[PDB]
């Protein structure tokens, strides 16, 4: 069970470790978070009580390094560094747990939700759609632009999420024009799971990645990132039955987790609508339409 | 965007543009069967995609053989109409290619932009106007050459006849749908305007009569006192 030490806690900030928070008070002896589970990405993210705006926050993986947070008074944040002096870092938190200064990750042993959420996301896979080769962590916020929204505008601050475009020639194979729109099994089949993410694991970790910037940091681009993941396999006629039972369970655990007062910015309408009621795969996401119907007819 | 009232000269400038009208792409006749069920006979229909600044009318004959065996033939006839576009844009020279192809329904827009992928720089747009060309199977020039066919086959014409020798690209568009809409709300009695004086002929090389720029004025007048007389019955007004 590792452990994120803070050096301190100078303003007062909502801070955020994987789908729990708490608040802490301007200058409170808060000296960070212990008991993390190994074998997961970690997500630790800030929301600052004097200016709600700007969610941000960290990716990380404490079997890649000794990390912690210190609040940078001129760049106005907290900012998460690796300490490569193992045994610094061991007297570090030796201490701040003797004198229990520290948070404990409060996971319920019943509680299989943040692996439901991560279960095919990779640190190494974060670490290419966010782009700082020389940490171990990954940094994103509620502003930042994907690649795709960039080209419809600094590259080195963007997510490189996969490129989606239903009308565009990557998804359309020239004399099969109308056959590649209406049925999109060839765009998914071929060139997405074959062609560019090499297996359904690498695609389920991206989409699992993109909901949670969504909803942990509210990042727009992320959302449409989800929408679109979602609305390929959905439209397609062909896809293996393990993919859609495995989406079916992914959905599922992303609907019940997402907060209900936010179902009207993080869902989108008319990709759910299609999804459950119109699509190809309108019959094969039980678990995910029982927990819309229930938790957001509104929207349905 | 979508072309309407506000940017109606847009039509008559020197970027070149098509209008496509789809809708007498899929054409059927509804019977009843032996057994008192009902089914459908296809029979042969047209593309309808003009230069409204020229006059010139691509018309591509659709044979009822290009849906022998097909499913659910409206929504192929979109993409069909959207292949034989695409095809025809390919075919013209790259100085003769449109800037701009207007779709007459806004179902057209999708499978037009994914079979002109390969055109990035071609503005594919609506319309608010509501146009008249699904007469265009009233012109019986045009009626006659689609119901002959025997297989897939493009006709050229020119829709205003000679009539930009005499009046401008607006006036003969305005001309073509008061005609169109004339032809589309009582097709008899538009009709019958236009041969009732048997004086007046038609020319081999052309659609409608060749009338005088005063004989132009009255059945113009005659078309606009059709449309009237028609609405003062749909309407009970």
């Amino acid at each position: 069970m590792n452990t994120v030490p803070f050096t301190s806690a100078p303003i007062e900030v909502t801070i955020g470790i994987d789908q729990y928070s708490f608040n802490v008070k301007e200058n409170q002896p808060f000296h960070g978070i212990k008991d993390i589970p190994i074998g997961h990405v970690h997500v630790i993210h800030f929301q600052h009580a004097d200016n709600s705006s700007m969610r941000y926050g960290y990716w990380f993986d404490c079997r890649m390094g000794n990390f912690y947070i210190q609040y940078d008074p001129k760049d106005g944040l907290y900012k998460m560094m690796e300490e490569r002096d193992g045994a610094k870092f061991e007297n570090i938190v030796h201490n701040f747990k003797e004198r229990q200064m520290m948070v404990s990750y409060p996971k319920i042993d019943e509680d299989d939700t943040w692996y439901n959420l991560t279960e095919f996301v990779q640190m190494d896979k974060i670490r290419k759609i966010v782009r700082k080769d020389e940490n171990q962590f990954s940094y994103v916020d509620s502003s930042m632009t994907t690649v795709q929204e960039n080209e419809l505008s600094d590259p080195a601050h963007s997510l490189n999420y996969t490129v989606i475009n239903f009308k565009s020639r990557e998804a359309i194979r020239p004399g099969h024009e109308m056959e590649d729109f209406l049925d999109k099994s060839y765009y998914l089949n071929t060139v997405m799971l074959q062609g560019i993410f090499k297996n359904s694991s690498n695609y389920f970790g991206e989409l699992q990645f993109a909901f949670l910037n969504a909803m942990f940091f509210g990042n727009y681009g992320s959302s449409l990132q989800w929408h679109a993941m979602i609305e390929l396999i959905c439209s397609s006629a062909t896809v293996p039955k393990h993919m859609l039972d495995k989406l079916d369970e992914i959905l599922y655990y992303q609907i019940k987790t997402l907060p209900e007062q936010y179902s009207d910015i993080l869902l989108n309408e008319r990709v759910w609508n299609i999804c459950l009621y119109s699509s190809f795969q309108k019959n094969s996401l039980h678990n995910t339409e029982k927990i819309m119907e229930n938790k957001y007819p509104e929207l349905l | 965007g979508a072309m309407n009232s506000s940017n109606y000269a847009e039509l008559f400038n020197n970027d070149i543009k098509l209008f496509v009208d789809d809708t007498n792409v899929y054409r059927v006749t509804v019977h009843k069967t032996f057994e008192g069920n009902v089914a459908t006979k296809a029979i042969n229909g047209c593309i309808f995609t003009l230069n409204p600044k020229t006059g010139h009318l691509f018309l591509k004959i659709i044979h009822t053989s290009v849906w022998a065996g097909q499913k659910r033939l409206s929504q192929l006839a979109k993409w069909k109409t959207a292949e034989e576009v695409s095809a025809l844009v390919r075919s013209l020279p790259k100085e003769e290619q449109p800037k701009q192809i207007i779709v007459t329904r806004k179902a057209m827009l999708d499978p037009l932009e994914v079979h002109m992928l390969d055109f990035p720089n071609i503005a594919i747009r609506p319309t608010e106007l509501r146009l008249p060309f699904s007469a265009a199977m009233s012109i019986d020039k045009l009626s006659d050459v689609v119901m002959k066919a025997t297989e897939p086959q493009m006709v050229l014409f020119n829709i205003y006849d000679d009539w930009l020798d005499r009046i401008s690209s607006y006036t003969a568009f305005s001309r073509l749908t008061l005609l169109l809409r004339a032809l589309k709300t009582n097709e008899e009695s538009a009709k019958m305007i236009l041969l009732s004086d048997p004086t007046i002929t038609i020319k081999s090389y052309h659609l409608w009569p060749s009338f005088t720029d005063e004989q132009w004025i009255t059945i113009e007048s005659q078309m606009r006192d059709l449309i009237l007389t028609e609405y003062g019955r749909k309407y009970n007004v």
